[PDB]
């Protein structure tokens, strides 16, 4: 890694580079070790550097990619009841880059009675943010939860729910931000679609703007589990009980 | 008892390939510089970077990224024949270099 | 939708302002005062010496948290910083006590006295525009004449109980006369700040300093600021006769009344609501009723420490957010 | 002259102005996210929004687009005179109110 | 209560330290 | 990346050779010194 | 040990009300919770601190080696 | 031109510790299965290790 | 021949969804993990037989 | 063993992914999770066969009559002053052990620790053996950090990932603010219903003014905690509304809110921390020690040996186990290979 | 103006104060508790209050 130097005790991590060495932050020591020559410190950036090794050798697969909370915050985001305004999306995009990113605010897809844009429009700007950013990505991919289109002849992204992910031109088309399409193990994800069609950097630039936006935006928007989530309903006791 | 039990495996398995290396003629020696394969896998492919199910080219994925890049509602579209035209152009010289 | 936050069974909906131009084609809602000026209202419910209630209605949610973040941790205070232990025998840790010392709240007012600078000596840092200094004097000896079986340490010792009383104000130099009206006193003077059996003392002097509730929460001068959307419940069809009497029963008790002839059920004080969502899970009155939130309705309730009253308190938060606007204004840009 | 604590970053900066990120020292969502609301009240202004890059630095980049009408710098400026006068109504009313009961 | 405070009194604490 | 302790970036040191490029910054580090952050704990003389 | 000042939450203070609370409890007899709404702890946070509190320094006070 | 350029940087390179990588690949996975044997409990098949 | 019919079945669709449409996988779930983290679940497609595990 | 936090069960700042907690500052101010450790260091007065014994003489001033700065905090008696702080290098037993063992060389007792801690006993007795017994209790006050172990009774435990402001925290109409925000994540997969039944248990009683019980197979009811939740104005499932402390609005979700007992476990940070660039090295095989408090280093074992070949990083294998471990220049004839 | 700043064991048992003078004993005088404890030094200690 590159070291960055922060006031506080402990050695942080990005938690999207978690899963390769199965860390879990509940009291998990690591060991930081300094290259001293030049040579080997060549070496280690090259070869062993995160952006260089997102993927594992024993099969290709995508190893670094979203956790939980990026991973459900996107969900939520790319969920079709999403709708933002313009100055929600712009806070949005604020929080995805650090402020210092220049963003193409494209047409809203609702034009009318009000200017909003869904979250897969706010996806998109993630993946692509303005005309300069040279990543043009072309995806197609099957959420882990898809329950199939009505009908047999109808295609994949005529899905009842969001679980067929369409993306052309950067441009989300259908489905929601899954774990199959962002997370770890997928060939279709859109980091490794990144990765391999444009560079490790910036498939890095999408994952950092990505947990960035994630971790500012689902606090403010409300997550929450409790005991009513997991309460049978009156009528499941009684068909459990006869059952 | 699977954390030892599998540890030892690991490292055996490691003492076995410690020095196997694709050499610049594309094989897989010892450090004896003894053959092990002629070309790795049979194919000479790394495992890192094939796109597809164990195929280092995801056609379908290709082909639907070249048509987004190249799209433009002003071009003509070629005849299903000329199609096969371009592809024997491009490929058939590589396919009579071997 | 349209300014009322929307209170579900599952969600809630509508929590974003939407009053900029560029959220539709009337690009309305454009910012002017005389329009700002004209719709803006304060209406205070109550004012005590430490609490007040009062209502900030057409106001942004950005601006009225501004302001409440700014009264919990940018509106400076009066605490105990340093405490200079001559001898501490009770069984409370020295840092314990410090600690204590600096929670408790003094009820000295800010503006008499001055910001430390950090960049100077310790020996001219400390200075009577400055600083409030505290001595702390107590020693327990056990009482002669205890009562037979007075197990209460209160009748069978002296002093073994110190409070935030003991805190004597040591006046310095001009703070003898700058503070002789107002004698530097604990705002709550009954804190428990130790307990003591014969032969341990306490004996140390406190050196209190202007702070930010932001840098330590002792320097925090609001028990609680906060503010809660006005509730709003609609009555969408009439609910009448036994239904209505369950109706009332799903809010607080003052929420809804019940009309006499009538016999409705009608909505008295939404005021008085806790917004529980306790209606919208009976199946019964879903039709019927319609819960939901003014969004720029603010209700703040702001609760004094001691040392200033809330009143000061919310001003000086509105002219804190004045200032650091100004301020950036008149910053030049930097390249 | 305090040139430390508004500064024009100008690698996310446009050419002829029009879109700029500020990043200001010493502040936080509190004049962040108002900023943010009054700037984004301004007609010509398209893009507003902050970020505070890392909780352990007391820094925000706050970043501004408009139109080719005016400046990111202007926008910015005739925002935080905004919030003043924002600040001077509930001040008026709240004092008025005070004064009253 | 409902007298001003902040009129009559110079906010000497409310500058930048 | 990752977030690294002033208090182990204090002691964690790289042995940086001075050249014609990064002799100022150095010198700057030098200056600080091993307690301050931006500084350095050892200097190795090229003839010692 | 001893009751804590302020309310970890709020921060309102609860270490002056610790003895008025005792004394609803012995005086007077209260339940705990109608002690606590005389004292003023509206909030849940400020009642646990109260109701939650295990006064350890009366027991520590025995072991005073310096009578 | 994709597709040609997919499979050219497919191809393992020269130098690489191929057999590490391999001895590797087959023994992580091997860190996470048990040593008894787990079956779906209703299949009642032969016992094989 | 197999018994299958009398193994615990579930709603998860195998990732070789394309090849094969299953919607059910056979499962068990065993705690393969430290007690702090949560148990693990294997599976196997009804409809392919293929084998993975969701943790 | 543990405090009643206030715990909103929401997704926050991002920082507690993965078992992360989110500690409100400001309620770390106000004392909650306030710790503090006491150490002992003990030492004997051996008495020796040439009728000779170790003293605890000290405390030696400088030219202006005040004490050196190592013997700051000694006293004239030897033993470190009850009260007063020591820092790293400091002496709290000033020791000398005879040379002959008339003259004394000095082996006092040294304060090694990154943080300083405050004596506050002392103890001097004597063994059974005549033999003179010195004890020193060392305090040391602990704030709840970055990194510091939390648990709450049903195994769900995870360091401090975030200290933020109480401001920045989300609040409830009453201003209530959580001491402690828990991840959502934690509990789907965990299933571990009793805490929040704990939670709702709890804020029932805490509304009702009666600890509750959590009983196996038995405790208080849900239904009469949500009765009580009820009564007192609150959603039934203990789920309120709350505010965002940095935009102010409505959470546009019901967070689970209410008070769950937390545990501070002795797993903290500052004893954990531990970096080493060059120092003290085994004198049989010139490699670094191998312990903590004898600054010793992290060894790179087969397995990250073996990574690093897997990398083919040759030059780095070089220097991480020839040049920073043990570099020694040998003398090899040509001639004969020794 | 400004502002400037701001040998005796324990029994154990007895809470008596002792002087230890120059290689004397360990014992307590006034009983045969063998455990002597450090009083408080009487110099300046300082927290901060936080
Ligand atoms: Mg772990
Ligand atoms: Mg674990
Ligand atoms: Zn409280
Ligand atoms: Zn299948
Ligand atoms: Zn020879
Ligand atoms: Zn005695």
């Amino acid at each position: 890694h590159y070291a960055k130097i922060r006031p506080w005790r402990t050695f942080r991590l990005n938690e999207c580079v978690c899963t390769p060495y199965n860390a879990d932050f509940d009291g998990d020591e690591m060991n930081l070790h300094v290259p001293q020559t030049e040579e080997a410190r060549a070496e280690a950036i090259n070869l062993m550097g995160v952006k260089n090794n997102l993927l594992t050798p024993k099969s290709g697969e995508p190893i670094i990619a979203a956790t939980q909370d990026f991973i459900t915050g996107s969900y939520l985001i790319s969920h079709k009841d999403s709708f933002y305004d313009r100055a929600t999306l712009t806070q949005l995009l604020s929080m995805m880059s650090d402020g210092i990113e220049h963003f193409d605010i494209p047409p809203p897809a609702i034009m009318k009675p009000y200017y909003l844009w869904t979250g897969k429009q706010v996806f998109s700007l993630l993946i692509k943010p303005n005309h300069n950013s040279p990543v043009v990505i072309n995806l197609d991919a099957k959420n882990k939860v898809f329950v199939p289109p009505k009908s047999k002849s109808l295609p994949n992204e005529m899905s009842q729910n969001d679980g067929f992910v369409i993306i052309r031109g950067s441009q989300i088309l259908s489905g929601v931000m899954d774990k199959s399409v962002l997370g770890d193990g997928k060939k279709h994800s859109v980091f490794y679609t990144i990765l391999r069609d444009y560079g490790p950097q910036e498939a890095a630039n999408a994952m950092n703007r990505m947990a960035k936006l994630c971790a500012r935006f689902l606090g403010n928007r409300g997550f929450s589990i409790g005991i009513n989530d997991v309460t049978p309903a009156d009528d499941l006791k009684q068909k459990k009980e006869e059952l | 008892v699977k954390t030892a039990e599998t540890g030892y495996m690991s490292r055996r398995l490691m003492k076995s390939l410690e020095d196997l290396s694709c050499q610049y003629d594309n094989t897989v020696r010892t450090s004896a510089n003894g053959i092990v394969q002629f070309t790795y896998g049979g194919d000479g492919l790394d495992p890192l970077e094939m796109e597809g199910n164990a195929q280092p080219v995801n056609f379908n994925r290709s082909w639907d990224h070249a048509y987004n890049i190249t799209f433009n509602n002003q071009d003509k579209g070629l005849l299903p024949y000329a199609i096969m035209e371009t592809a024997n152009e491009i490929l058939g010289p590589l396919e009579e270099r071997l | 939708m349209s300014n009322i936050v929307g209170i579900e069974y599952n969600r809630v909906t509508n929590t974003t302002s939407t009053d900029f131009p560029g959220f539709s084609k009337d690009a309305e809602n454009e910012w002017n005062v005389e329009k700002f000026k004209k719709d803006f209202e304060v209406n205070i419910s109550s004012l005590d010496a430490r609490e007040a209630n009062f209502d900030l209605i057409n106001i942004d949610t950005s601006i009225a948290n501004a302001f409440r973040r700014i009264m919990i941790s940018e509106v400076p205070s009066v605490a105990a910083e340093y405490v200079y232990f001559f001898n501490n025998t009770s069984v409370i840790q020295d840092e314990v006590l410090a600690h204590r010392i600096g929670l408790v709240p003094l009820k000295v007012d800010p503006d008499m006295l001055t910001w430390v600078d950090s960049n100077l000596p310790d020996d001219e840092k400390f200075t009577d525009e400055n600083t409030i200094v505290l001595s702390l004097n107590v020693k327990c000896t056990r009482n002669p004449d205890a009562p037979k079986g007075s197990t209460d340490p209160k009748e069978l010792y002296n002093n073994a109980h110190v409070y935030a009383r003991d805190l004597k104000f040591e006046p310095q130099g001009r703070q003898s006369t700058t503070f002789a009206d107002c004698p530097v006193v604990p705002a709550d003077p009954d804190i428990l700040l130790a307990k003591l059996r014969p032969g341990q003392e306490i004996s140390l002097k406190a050196h209190c300093i202007l702070g930010i509730g932001g840098d330590h929460a002792k320097f925090s001068p609001v028990s609680t600021a906060s503010y809660r959307l006005l509730p709003q419940i609609n009555i969408l069809q009439p609910i009448k006769g036994e239904s209505a009497r369950r109706f009332q029963k799903c809010f607080p008790p003052g929420v809804i009344g019940i009309d006499e002839g009538s016999d409705e059920a009608y909505v008295k004080d939404a005021r008085k609501d806790t917004v529980s969502r306790e209606v919208l899970r009976y199946e019964e009155f879903a039709d019927k009723v319609k819960l939901g939130r003014v969004r720029n309705h603010f209700i703040f309730n702001v609760e004094s420490a001691g040392a200033m009253t809330p009143e000061e308190i919310f001003f000086k938060s509105v002219r804190i957010l004045k200032n650091k606007a100004e301020y950036l204004k008149n910053c030049p840009i930097t390249q | 002259p305090d040139r430390e604590k508004i500064k024009l970053l100008t690698q996310a900066t446009s050419e002829d102005g029009t879109s700029a990120s500020f990043q200001i020292v010493e502040e936080d969502h509190t004049l962040g996210n108002a900023l943010r609301y009054v700037i984004m009240k301004n007609p010509d202004v398209e893009f507003c929004g902050y970020s505070i890059p890392h909780p352990s630095e007391n820094l925000l980049n706050i970043r501004i687009q408009t139109y080719g009408e005016t400046t990111a710098v202007d926008a910015l400026q005739k925002g935080l005179k905004d919030l003043m006068d924002l600040c001077d109504v509930v001040e008026s009313k709240f004092t008025e109110k005070i004064k009253s009961m | 209560v409902s007298r001003d405070t902040w009129n009559t009194k110079n906010m000497r604490s409310l500058e930048p330290p | 990346e990752v977030a690294v302790p002033d208090r182990v970036a204090k002691v964690l040191t790289y042995p940086e050779k001075v050249t014609r490029y990064n002799r100022h910054k150095l010198q700057e580090l030098i200056v600080n010194g091993p307690n301050v952050h931006p500084g350095a704990n050892y200097l190795l003389k090229r003839n010692e | 040990m001893i009751v804590p000042v302020r309310c970890f939450s709020c921060g309102k203070v609860v270490g002056d009300k610790w003895e008025s609370y005792l004394n609803l409890l012995q005086e007077d007899e209260l339940d705990e919770g109608t002690a606590l709404s005389r004292l003023g702890l509206k909030r849940y946070c400020c009642r646990r601190m109260i109701l939650t509190h295990v006064d350890l320094i009366e027991k520590f006070l025995r072991y005073n080696p310096l009578e | 031109e994709i597709a040609l350029f997919k499979y050219r940087k497919a191809r393992l390179e020269p130098g690489t510790a191929i057999g590490a990588i391999g001895a590797q690949s087959i023994g992580e996975p091997g860190t996470q299965m048990t040593l008894k044997t787990f079956h779906f409990a209703g299949v009642a098949s032969m016992n094989v290790t | 021949g197999g018994g299958w019919d009398n193994v615990d079945q579930t709603k998860t669709q195998c990732p070789n969804y394309d090849t094969c449409g299953g919607e059910s996988a056979y499962f068990f779930q065993l705690q393969i993990r430290s007690a702090d983290e949560p148990m693990t679940t294997f599976y196997k497609c009804v409809n392919c037989g293929h084998r993975w595990k969701e943790n | 063993a543990g405090q009643n936090a206030t715990v909103a069960v929401m997704s926050y700042s991002g920082y507690d992914i993965e078992d992360a907690l989110v500690l409100n500052k400001s309620s770390i101010d106000r004392g909650f999770g306030r710790c503090e450790t006491r150490r002992k260091t003990t030492t004997v007065l051996k008495r020796y066969a040439n009728h000779t014994q170790d003293i605890i003489g000290g405390m030696r001033v400088d030219e202006n009559g005040d004490p050196i700065w190592q013997h700051q905090s000694l006293g004239p008696d030897g033993l470190g002053e009850v009260g007063m702080k020591v820092q790293s290098g400091q002496i709290y037993i000033n020791k000398s052990v005879p040379t002959n063992s008339t003259q004394y060389r000095e082996a006092p007792v040294i304060y090694r620790g990154p943080e300083p801690s405050h004596i506050d006993q002392v103890m001097m007795s004597v063994s059974d053996n005549d033999q003179a017994l010195i004890k020193v209790l060392l305090r040391q006050n602990r704030r709840p950090e970055l990194g510091d172990k939390f648990s709450s009774r049903h195994g769900q435990k995870g360091v401090c990932g975030i200290i933020v402001k109480q401001e920045d925290m989300p609040f409830n109409d009453q201003g209530i603010v959580p001491d402690i925000i828990m991840n959502p994540h934690g509990f789907p997969s965990r299933m571990t219903v009793g805490k929040m039944i704990e939670l709702i248990s709890g804020k029932a009683g805490v509304l009702n003014g009666t600890l509750e019980y959590g009983t196996c197979f038995g405790g208080s009811k849900l239904e009469d905690m949500s009765k009580i939740l009820v009564d007192q104005g609150f959603n039934y499932s203990g789920k309120d509304m709350l505010y965002s402390g940095i935009t102010g609005e409505c959470l546009q979700a019901y967070i689970f809110f209410g008070p769950i007992y937390y545990q501070k476990l002795k797993h903290m940070v500052l004893d954990k921390m531990h970096a080493r660039a060059r120092g003290p090295r085994a004198v049989l095989t010139r490699q670094p020690t191998e312990g903590r408090s004898r600054d010793g280093g992290l060894r790179l074992g087969e397995m990250e040996r073996d990574c690093v070949i897997a990398y083919g990083a040759s030059q780095l294998l070089l220097e991480r186990l020839m040049i920073s471990s043990d570099a020694f220049e040998v003398d090899v004839c040509d001639k004969c290979g020794l | 103006x400004x502002x400037x700043x701001x040998l005796k064991y324990i029994c154990a048992e007895c809470s008596s104060k002792l002087s230890l003078s120059r290689t004397d004993a360990v014992r307590c005088k006034d009983c045969g508790h063998r455990i002597l404890l450090k009083a408080r030094t009487k110099r300046l200690v300082q927290f901060e209050a936080r």
